[PDB]
DNA sequence: TTTTTTTTTTT
C-alpha cells in the first residue's frame, strides 16, 4: 500500500506500471500481540512506456 | 558496473575462480563472504553501495586475494577527474573506445565507426564515452559466454606442436567476434582461461591457433597465431612467417590485408590443406 | 530566417491586401439581414426577401454596407454580444479563444467599421482581455523548457500563438548560447528538408 | 535536545549549498546551473515542485547522501526547508499578486538497482527503499 | 538581435595578459598594440586575448572587479534596493562566462566568481519581469529603465515590444 | 543466512547432560546456545557483524514424533515435534522485537522494552518529567522482526481414522516465515506455549487457556547424472521403452499411451516475430464409456507430474475469501492460477457450469485472466496444460454419429483441445483374460 | 459544482435555539445553538439544561423553540465527461433551510455553496483525515423541462390561428 | 460480507 501527496496524487492510472522511491513505514495509529501495519510513503515516481504533414497522404490518397 | 559483475567478467578473475564450473563457483561466495560484504550491497552498483563498505575496499580485497592464489591483484594506473561527478580510470576510457570503433553491428563504410571513436575523446562529447560503456559491457558479458564453451565442451584440440579451436554459427553471440580486429582479445583470453584450467603439463606451453568464420558467401574465415602464454612471455609471436610458408606450400587462398601479419582470411575449403603443411612446417 | 511573410494588419485601421492571415481572416462568416430584394442572385440562399436574416462573409459586407444601410444591415455574433462580454470580465484566463475563433482579436477590429451603437464597449473588452490574458503568456512562454508545450498552447489564438512562439524562440536562443552550442555553424534551410 | 537543532541548522545549511552550488556540463562547451534554473522555472509557472536526483547529491557531497538513506524521515524535511529559502532569493521580487512564499514539494528520483516486495524484511523500516510494480487500485483524494 | 551578436560587441572590452612571444607595435585599424615583451603585461581587446590564450601564447589576468568580496557586496547592493542598480562593466554576463570557460585555471576562486555573477543576474531578471508587467498592468505610455545591460535588454526584448505593439493598436482602434 | 541447524542426535552422543536437560527448559538452553554459536561464528569470520549480528540454533529430528490430538497439558512449555498439513497463513507482518517509545512532553525516549508473544509491554511514568500518559513508538530506534501464523492441521489419513481432524496453531518468526503454503505437509519443532484468552472463558464457562506452538524448525516432507542420461538418449529406440513406463498398471491403450506422453513433457512454446502469440501446451481430452480407466489416467499423471493440481467439474478462478486467522476479506487463487506453469487435471468436464464454460474457454488462446471482482482490478497470468475427460451421452458412445455430438459440449471449445483421444469397448474374448488376470 | 444527483437523504429537524421555562421562579431562560455545520463553527453540547441552578426545575416548550431542516445528498460527476477509466468522482452536499426537497435522484444540477472541511476526533486523538463537504447555497437545474413559456405574442398568434378558420384547422 | 433451512416472487 502507498500514500501519495500533493504533486503526487492524480499522477497514475490502475493499470500502470511504475517505479516507487519511498519510505518504508508503519501506521502510528494508536492474530498477534504487537503487530502493525506498514505501507511505503512514496516520494517519487516514475512510469515505464493526427497531424499537418499526414494530411496530406490522405489527401493524395483521396484524389 | 557493479562489484559482482566484475569478479565475474575480469578475465584474470574469471580464471583462478573458474567461473564456469559450478563445482569452483562457491569459491567466489567464500571470497566475498570472507570479507564482509553482503550479498545483497555486491549485486548493486558501485556508486550507490553504502558508504560505509568502501573505505578500505582496495587493501581488503588485495588481501583476501593472498588466500587463494591472486597476488598480482593491484596495478598502477592513472585516472582523471573533471567536475563534479566525472571519474574515470585509464582502462575504462580504453575499453569503451576500443569497443566504439569495433561496434558489431555496422551502418555504412569501414570508416563510419572510426569517427565516432574519434569523436569520443574529447570533453566536449563525453555523451559518446558514456554511450561506448554500455558496449563494453554488453561485450564483456558476451566473452565469458564463449571461454564458457569451450570449455564445458573441450574444443580445444590439442594438434601437435600448437593447440587449435573454432567456432560454430548456432550458438548465441559468434557473430559479434567476425571483425578481424575483436578476434584476437577473444583468442588471447581464451588461453589465458585454458592454460589455467587444463590438467596437463604439455597443453599449458603451447601456442594457440584459432579460426571463425568471415564471409559466408566468399566461405571464408580468419586466422589469427598468439604466442606461448606465460608470466613473463617476452611478446614475440612468429605466426606471420609460419602462415606466410603455408600458404606459400599448399599453393591456396590467403590474403595478408592487415597491418599486423598473424591475421589472415582463408578459403573455408582450404583450410585443411593449409593446416597439414602447417603443422608439418611448424614440426 | 529571410523568408519573411507579408504580417496581418488586422487590428489597425484596415487589412493588408497581400497577407495571407488576414485572407483567412475575414472569410469567417457573420449574420447580416437584408434591406432590398436580391433580384437574379436568389440562386444561393429570382429574388430575395427584405428583411432576412443571412451569412455572409466579412469580405463580402465590406463593400454592401454604407452609412444609410441601403442594401444590409449587420448585427453581431454573440461572441461579441452581451453576454459573453460578462464572462470575459470574470476571469479571463478561462476562455478557450482557440474554439471561439481562431481569430478573436483580429476579427472584433473589423467589426468597427460598421458603426454600431455598442462600439465603445468592444473596444473595452478586447483591451481588457488582452490585459487579463497577458501575465499567463509572459509566463508560460519564458519559462517553458525542452517540454511538450502543445498543452501550454491549446488555449489560444493567432495574435497569441505569434507571441508565444516568440517568447521560445528567445528562450531557446539564450539557453543556447550558456551551453556554447550558438557557435557551430549549421545549415539554415536545407534541414528543413531532411 | 540542544544539539539537535545546532546540527539541523548546519544540515539545512549543507543543502542549502548544494542546490545553490551544484553545476553541469564540461568547461570547453559551457555550464548550467540544474536545480537554481528548475526552480526559477517551475515556480515562475506555478508547479512548486523540483526533481533532486541522487546521484548528484551523492557526487556533491558524500555524507548527506548516505543519511538521506538511512533517516530520509527527518531529512527530506531540512530538504524542503532548504529549497524554500533557495526559491525564495531566486523568483523574488515576486510581481504583484503573489507576496508570500509557497513550499516546494521536493521529489527524487535515482538510477539504482530495484527491490521486490518479497524483499523488503523488517531491517529495511525506514529506510528509502526503491521497489517495481504495477498499479492495481486508486482512492479518492482526500483532504490532510 | 541574438547573443550570438551581444557576444560580439562584448569582445571589445579591454583585458590585460601578459604574453611570451616577442613583437612590436601593430597599428590596428582599431588603434594600437604592444609591444609584447615576454613577460611583461600588456591590455589588449578581449577577442585577441582569448585567440592568444587558445594557442598557448599568453596568460589572463582577471578584471579588478572580477573580485571575491566587491561582488560579494554588489549581491547584496542589488537585493536591497528596488531598481536597477549601476554594474562593474556594461558586458559583464558574457565577460565572465568567456573568461572562466577560457582561463578558468589563471582566475583564483572562479566557481565562487561565477555563483555571484549569477545571483546577480538572477535578481536583474526579476526586476525585468515586474518593471514589465506594471507597464501593461497600468497601460503606461513610457518606462525608464535605469542601468540595463544590453543582454537582459535582448533576453526579453523581442518579446515586450512585440507584445506593446498589439496593446497600442488594440487601445487606438476607436478614434476615427 | 544466520540460522544453524544442530541434529539432535549427535548432539545426545557428544554430550549426555545437555540433551536431557534441553526439552525440559528449552526457553532458556535455546537462549544460551544463541550466544554460544555467536562467539564461535565471530572467530571464523570476525566481520560477520556487519550480517545480522544474532544466530538462531534450530534442532532436528528429536526422537519423539508425535500426533496432533495428543497434545495434553503435560506438554507445556516443552520442545515437541509434530506432523501435519498446513492450511492457512498470513502474510507476514512485522512485529515489534526491542520497542523504544518517546515522553510527548519532554522529547526525551523511554528504556527499550522487549516485547513478548503475550501481553502487550507497558512502560511506566517518564523518568525525565513524571509525565505518566499515552506514549508513542518511536519508529527509529524500533527493532522489528518478521512474523507470520498458520494453522497447522492433522493428516488427512494418517491419524484420522474414525474421527474430525484437529487443529493448532503456529507463530514463525524472523528466519522462519515463508517456509510452507497452504497445502504442504511440513512437522514442526517448537516450544508448546499457552497464554490467557478472555473470550474462552466467556464461552466455555470455566477458566480455560489458548495454546499455540511457537515454532523453532520447519522442515517439509514433500516431494522436491546426465552421464547415463547420454547414452540412455541415445539408444535411438528410446520411445518403446518410455512408452510402456507411463500407465503402469492400466493395460493396453499404447495408442493413448503415446498422446498422454506427447503432452507430459509438451513441445515449444515458440514466439512467432509477427505478434501472435502462439502457444506452447498441448491440451488432451479423453472420452469413452464408463468404466475404461480414464480417471485414473487423471490420478497416475498427478504424481508422475510435477507442481500439478487438480479438480472435478461437478473454484477455476481467484475468489474473495474471508481469510481463517486474520479475519479480512482478501482474495484467494483459485485452480487455474495454481498451474501457472504445470497442468491442470480437470474431472467431469461435462458438469462444468456457463460461468465455469465461458472462463475456461478464455485461458485457452489467451492463456491470461483479469479479475475485476468485489476485491480489486486485476490482471494475473495462466499458462497451464490441460487435461480432462468427457463423457459418452446415453451411457454409451456410438460411432455412427460424430464425435462432435456423443461428447455433450460447446463446438468452439473442441477447437481448444490439440489431441482428442476415443476411449471405446467392446466384448472380446481374448482380452477378457488378459484383463481379468491382471 | 455541476453534476448528477446520486442519492438524498431523510429530511430532519436541527435545532438552533431553545426556549426553557421555570415552574418555581416563572421565568423565562433561552439557549442558542451551534454545531459545525454553521459560518461560524462552534461545537455547542445539546444538554438542554434542566437545572440551571440546583434549587429551580425547568421544563422545555417545544412550541417556542427554533428548528430547521437538514439533508445530505450527493453529487456525481457526469457520466459523459468522465475520463471512463475510473468510477467517477462524488462530493457531498448539505442543503438546508427550505432547499431542502429541490433535488431528485437522476437529476442534473448546478449547486453554488461554500467549500467546507469538518474535522472530528474519537478518543482525544485525531487523525489528520477530514471530510470536506459542499454547504449549499443554491442549486439550479441545467435541463429546461417543460414548455409553458410561451410570449405574449405566441399566445395572440394562437388566437389569431383558432380563429382564423374552424372549417379547416384539424386537418 | 461466509452455512443451512424454508417461503414466495421472478427471470
Ligand atoms: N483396463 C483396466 N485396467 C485396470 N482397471 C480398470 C480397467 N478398466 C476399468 N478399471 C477400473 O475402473 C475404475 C475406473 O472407473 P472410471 O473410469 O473412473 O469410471 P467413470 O469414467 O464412470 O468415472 C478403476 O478404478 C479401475 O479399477
Ligand atoms: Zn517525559
Amino acid at each position: 500500500q502507498l500514500y501519495c501527496d500533493r504533486y503526487l496524487c492524480d499522477k497514475v492510472v490502475p493499470g500502470n506500471r511504475v517505479t516507487i522511491m519511498g519510505i518504508y513505514s508503519i501506521k502510528k495509529f494508536g492474530v498477534g500481540v504487537g503487530i502493525r501495519s506498514s505501507y511505503i510513503r512514496v516520494l517519487g515516481i516514475q512510469v515505464d512506456t493526427v497531424s499537418p504533414q499526414e494530411e496530406e497522404e490522405f489527401r493524395r490518397l483521396a484524389a | 558496473w557493479s562489484l559482482h559483475d566484475s569478479l565475474c567478467n575480469t578475465s584474470y578473475t574469471a580464471a583462478r575462480f573458474k567461473l564456469w564450473s559450478v563445482h569452483g563457483q562457491k569459491r567466489l561466495q567464500e571470497f566475498l563472504a570472507d570479507m564482509g560484504l553482503p550479498l545483497k550491497q555486491v549485486k548493486q552498483k558501485f556508486q550507490a553501495m553504502d558508504i560505509s563498505l568502501k573505505e578500505n575496499l582496495r587493501e581488503m580485497i588485495e588481501q583476501s586475494a593472498n588466500k587463494f592464489g591472486m597476488k598480482d591483484m593491484r596495478v598502477q594506473t592513472f585516472s582523471i577527474h573533471f567536475g563534479f561527478k566525472h571519474k574515470f580510470l585509464a582502462s575504462d576510457v580504453v575499453f569503451a573506445t576500443m569497443s566504439l570503433m569495433e561496434s558489431p553491428e555496422k551502418d555504412g563504410s569501414g570508416t563510419d565507426h572510426f569517427i565516432q571513436a574519434l569523436d569520443s575523446l574529447s570533453r566536449s562529447n563525453l555523451d559518446k564515452l558514456y554511450h561506448g560503456l554500455e558496449l563494453a559491457k554488453k561485450q564483456l558479458r558476451a566473452t565469458q559466454q564463449t571461454i564458457a564453451s569451450c570449455l564445458c565442451t573441450n574444443l580445444v584440440i590439442s594438434q601437435g606442436p600448437f593447440l587449435y579451436c573454432s567456432l560454430m554459427e548456432g550458438t548465441p553471440d559468434v557473430m559479434l567476434f567476425s571483425r578481424p580486429a575483436s578476434l584476437s582479445l577473444l583468442s588471447k583470453h581464451l588461453l589465458k582461461s585454458f592454460v589455467c584450467s587444463t590438467k596437463n603439463r604439455r597443453c599449458k606451453l603451447l601456442p594457440l591457433v584459432m579460426a571463425a568464420p568471415l564471409s559466408m558467401e566468399h566461405g571464408t574465415v580468419t586466422v589469427v597465431g598468439i604466442p606461448p602464454e606465460t608470466d613473463s612471455s617476452d611478446r614475440k609471436n612468429f605466426f606471420g612467417r609460419a602462415f606466410e610458408k603455408a600458404a606459400e606450400s599448399t599453393s591456396s587462398r590467403m590474403l595478408h590485408n592487415h597491418f599486423d601479419l598473424s591475421v589472415i582470411e582463408l578459403k573455408a575449403e582450404d583450410r585443411s590443406k593449409f593446416l597439414d603443411a602447417l603443422i608439418s612446417l611448424l614440426s | 530566417e529571410a523568408y519573411f511573410r507579408v504580417e496581418s494588419g488586422a487590428l489597425g485601421p484596415e487589412e493588408n491586401f497581400l497577407s495571407l492571415d488576414d485572407i483567412l481572416m475575414s472569410h469567417e462568416k457573420l449574420p447580416v439581414r437584408t434591406e432590398t430584394a436580391m433580384p437574379r442572385l436568389g440562386a444561393f440562399f429570382n429574388a430575395v426577401p427584405q428583411g432576412s436574416k443571412l451569412e455572409l462573409p466579412l469580405w463580402l459586407a465590406k463593400g454592401l454596407f454604407d452609412n444609410k444601410r441601403r442594401i444590409l444591415s449587420v448585427e453581431l455574433p454573440k461572441i461579441y454580444q452581451e453576454g459573453w462580454r460578462t464572462v470575459f470580465s470574470a476571469d479571463p484566463n478561462v476562455v478557450d479563444l482557440h474554439k471561439m475563433g481562431p481569430h478573436f482579436y483580429g476579427f472584433g477590429s473589423q467589426l468597427l467599421h460598421f458603426d454600431s451603437p455598442e462600439n465603445a464597449d468592444i473596444s473595452q473588452s478586447l483591451l481588457q482581455t488582452f490585459i487579463g490574458r497577458f501575465r499567463r503568456i509572459m509566463d508560460s512562454s519564458q519559462n517553458a523548457y525542452n517540454e511538450d508545450t502543445s498543452a501550454l498552447v491549446a488555449r489560444l489564438d493567432e495574435m497569441e500563438r505569434g507571441l508565444f512562439q516568440t517568447g521560445q524562440k528567445g528562450l531557446n536562443d539564450f539557453q543556447c548560447w550558456e551551453k556554447g552550442q550558438a557557435s557551430q555553424i549549421t545549415a539554415s534551410n536545407l534541414v528543413q528538408n531532411y | 535536545a540542544d544539539e539537535g537543532q545546532a546540527r539541523k541548522s548546519q544540515l539545512q545549511r549543507r543543502f542549502k549549498e548544494f542546490l545553490r552550488q551544484y553545476r553541469v556540463g564540461t568547461d570547453r562547451t559551457g555550464f548550467t546551473f540544474k536545480y537554481r534554473d528548475e526552480l526559477k522555472r517551475h515556480y515562475n509557472l506555478g508547479e512548486y515542485w523540483i526533481e533532486v536526483e541522487m546521484e548528484d547529491l551523492a557526487s556533491f557531497d558524500e555524507d548527506l547522501a548516505d543519511y538521506l538513506y538511512k533517516q530520509p524521515a527527518e531529512h527530506l524535511q531540512l530538504l524542503e526547508e532548504a529549497a524554500k529559502e533557495v526559491a525564495d532569493e531566486v523568483t523574488r521580487p515576486r510581481p504583484s499578486g503573489e507576496e508570500v512564499l509557497q513550499d516546494i514539494q521536493v521529489m527524487l528520483k535515482s538510477d539504482a538497482s530495484p527491490s521486490s516486495i518479497r524483499s523488503l524484511k523488517s531491517d529495511m523500516m525506514s529506510h528509502l527503499v526503491k521497489i517495481p510494480g504495477i498499479i492495481i487500485a486508486a482512492s479518492a483524494v482526500r483532504a490532510k | 538581435m541574438d547573443a550570438a551578436e551581444v557576444e560580439f560587441l562584448a569582445e571589445k572590452e579591454l583585458v590585460t595578459i601578459i604574453p611570451n612571444f616577442s613583437l612590436d607595435k601593430i597599428y590596428l585599424i582599431g588603434g594600437d598594440l604592444g609591444p609584447f615583451n615576454p613577460g611583461l603585461p600588456v591590455e589588449v581587446p578581449l577577442w585577441l586575448a582569448i585567440n592568444l590564450k587558445q594557442r598557448q601564447k599568453c596568460r589572463l589576468l582577471p578584471p579588478e572587479w572580477m573580485d571575491v568580496e566587491k561582488l560579494e557586496k554588489m549581491r547584496d547592493h542589488e537585493r536591497k534596493e528596488e531598481t536597477f542598480t549601476p554594474m562593474p562593466s556594461p558586458y559583464y554576463m558574457e565577460l565572465t562566462k568567456l573568461l572562466l570557460n577560457h582561463a578558468s585555471d589563471n582566475i583564483p576562486k572562479a566557481d565562487e566568481i561565477r555563483t555571484l555573477v549569477k545571483d546577480m543576474w538572477d535578481t536583474r531578471i526579476a526586476k525585468l519581469r515586474v518593471s514589465a508587467d506594471s507597464f501593461v498592468r497600468q497601460q503606461e505610455a513610457h518606462a525608464k529603465l535605469d542601468n540595463l545591460t544590453l543582454m537582459e535588454i535582448n533576453t526579453s526584448g523581442t518579446f515586450l515590444t512585440q507584445a506593446l505593439n498589439h496593446m497600442y493598436k488594440l487601445r487606438t482602434n476607436l478614434q476615427p | 543466512r544466520e540460522s544453524l541447524v544442530v541434529n539432535y542426535e549427535d548432539l545426545a552422543a557428544r554430550e549426555h547432560v545437555l540433551a536431557y536437560f534441553l526439552p525440559e527448559a528449552p526457553a532458556e538452553l535455546l537462549q544460551i546456545f544463541d550466544e554460544a554459536a555467536l562467539e564461535v561464528v565471530l572467530a571464523m569470520y570476525p566481520k560477520y557483524d556487519r550480517i545480522t549480528n544474532h544466530i538462531h540454533v534450530r534442532i532436528s529430528h528429536l526422537p519423539l514424533v508425535e500426533e496432533l490430538r495428543s497434545l495434553r497439558q503435560l506438554h507445556l512449555n516443552q520442545l515437541i515435534r509434530t506432523s501435519g498439513v498446513v492450511t492457512s497463513c498470513t502474510g507476514v507482518l512485522p512485529q515489534l522485537s526491542m520497542v523504544k517509545y518517546n515522553c510527548n512532553k519532554c522529547n526525551f525516549v523511554l528504556g527499550p522494552f522487549c516485547q513478548s508473544q503475550n501481553q502487550e509491554v507497558k512502560p511506566g511514568s517518564c523518568p525525565e518529567c513524571q509525565s505518566a500518559g499515552p506514549f508513542e513508538v518511536n519508529m527509529e530506534e524500533t527493532i522489528y522482526q518478521n512474523y507470520q501464523r498458520i494453522r497447522i492441521q492433522e493428516s488427512p489419513g494418517k491419524v484420522a481414522a474414525g474421527r474430525l481432524p484437529r487443529s493448532k496453531d503456529a507463530i514463525l518468526l524472523a528466519d522462519l516465515v515463508d517456509s510452507c503454503k497452504p497445502g504442504d505437509e511440513i512437522e514442526l519443532t517448537g516450544i508448546y506455549h499457552n497464554n490467557y484468552d478472555g473470550s474462552l472463558n466467556t464461552a466455555n464457562g470455566f477458566p480455560v487457556f489458548a495454546t499455540v506452538i511457537l515454532a523453532n524448525h520447519v522442515a517439509k516432507k514433500d516431494n522436491k547424472d546426465v552421464k547415463m542420461i547420454t547414452s540412455l538418449s541415445k539408444d535411438q529406440q528410446i520411445g518403446e521403452k518410455i512408452f510402456a513406463s507411463i500407465a503402469p498398471s492400466i493395460y493396453g491403450h499404447e495408442d493413448i499411451k503415446r498422446g498422454l506422453a506427447l503432452a507430459l513433457f509438451g513441445g515449444e512454446p515458440k514466439n512467432p516475430g509477427g505478434k501472435h502469440k502462439v502457444r506452447g501446451d498441448i491440451n488432451v481430452l479423453l472420452c469413452g464409456d464408463p468404466g475404461t480407466a480414464k480417471s485414473q489416467f487423471l490420478k497416475y499423471i498427478e504424481k508422475v507430474s510435477s507442481r500439478a493440481i487438480f479438480t472435478t467439474g461437478q473454484g477455476l478462478t481467484a475468489y474473495v475469501q474471508r481469510h481463517p486467522v486474520s479475519r479480512e476479506w482478501t482474495l484467494e487463487a483459485g485452480a487455474l492460477v495454481l498451474a501457472d506453469r504445470g497442468v491442470c487435471l480437470i474431472d467431469e468436464f461435462d458438469k462444468m457450469n456457463d460461468q465455469d464454460r465461458t472462463s475456461i474457454h478464455e485461458a485457452m488462446e489467451q492463456q491470461s485472466i483479469s479479475i475485476s471482482k468485489a476485491g480489486i482490478v486485476t490482471s494475473l497470468q495462466a499458462r497451464c496444460t490441460v487435461i480432462a475427460a468427457a463423457n459418452p451421452i446415453g451411457g454409451r458412445y456410438d460411432p455412427s454419429l460424430t464425435f462432435s455430438e456423443n461428447v455433450d459440449l460447446t463446438e468452439p471449445i473442441i477447437s481448444r483441445f490439440d489431441i482428442l483421444c476415443v476411449v471405446r469397448d467392446t466384448v472380446d474374448p481374448v482380452q477378457d483374460e488378459m484383463l481379468a488376470r491382471f | 459544482v455541476e453534476g448528477i444527483v446520486t442519492k438524498c437523504s431523510l429530511v430532519r429537524p436541527k435545532v438552533v435555539r431553545s426556549v426553557h421555562y421555570c415552574p418555581a421562579t416563572k421565568k423565562t431562560i433561552e439557549r442558542r445553538y451551534s454545531d459545525l455545520t454553521t459560518l461560524v463553527a462552534f461545537p455547542s453540547s445539546s444538554v438542554y439544561p434542566t437545572k440551571d441552578e440546583e434549587n429551580n426545575p425547568l421544563e422545555t416548550e417545544y412550541g417556542l423553540s427554533v428548528y430547521k431542516d437538514h439533508q445530505t445528498i450527493t453529487i456525481q460527476e457526469m457520466p459523459e465527461k468522465a475520463p471512463a477509466g475510473q468510477l467517477p468522482r462524488s462530493v457531498d452536499v448539505i442543503l438546508d433551510d427550505d432547499l431542502v426537497d429541490k433535488a431528485k435522484p437522476g437529476d442534473r444540477v448546478q449547486v453554488v455553496g461554500t467549500y467546507r472541511c469538518l474535522p472530528g476526533k474519537k478518543g482525544g486523538y485525531t487523525s489528520g483525515t477530514f471530510r470536506t463537504v459542499l454547504i449549499a447555497c443554491n442549486v439550479k437545474q441545467m435541463s429546461k423541462d417543460a414548455q409553458p413559456s410561451f410570449s405574449a405574442e405566441d399566445i395572440a398568434k394562437i388566437k389569431k390561428f383558432s380563429k382564423t378558420r374552424s372549417k379547416d384547422i384539424f386537418d
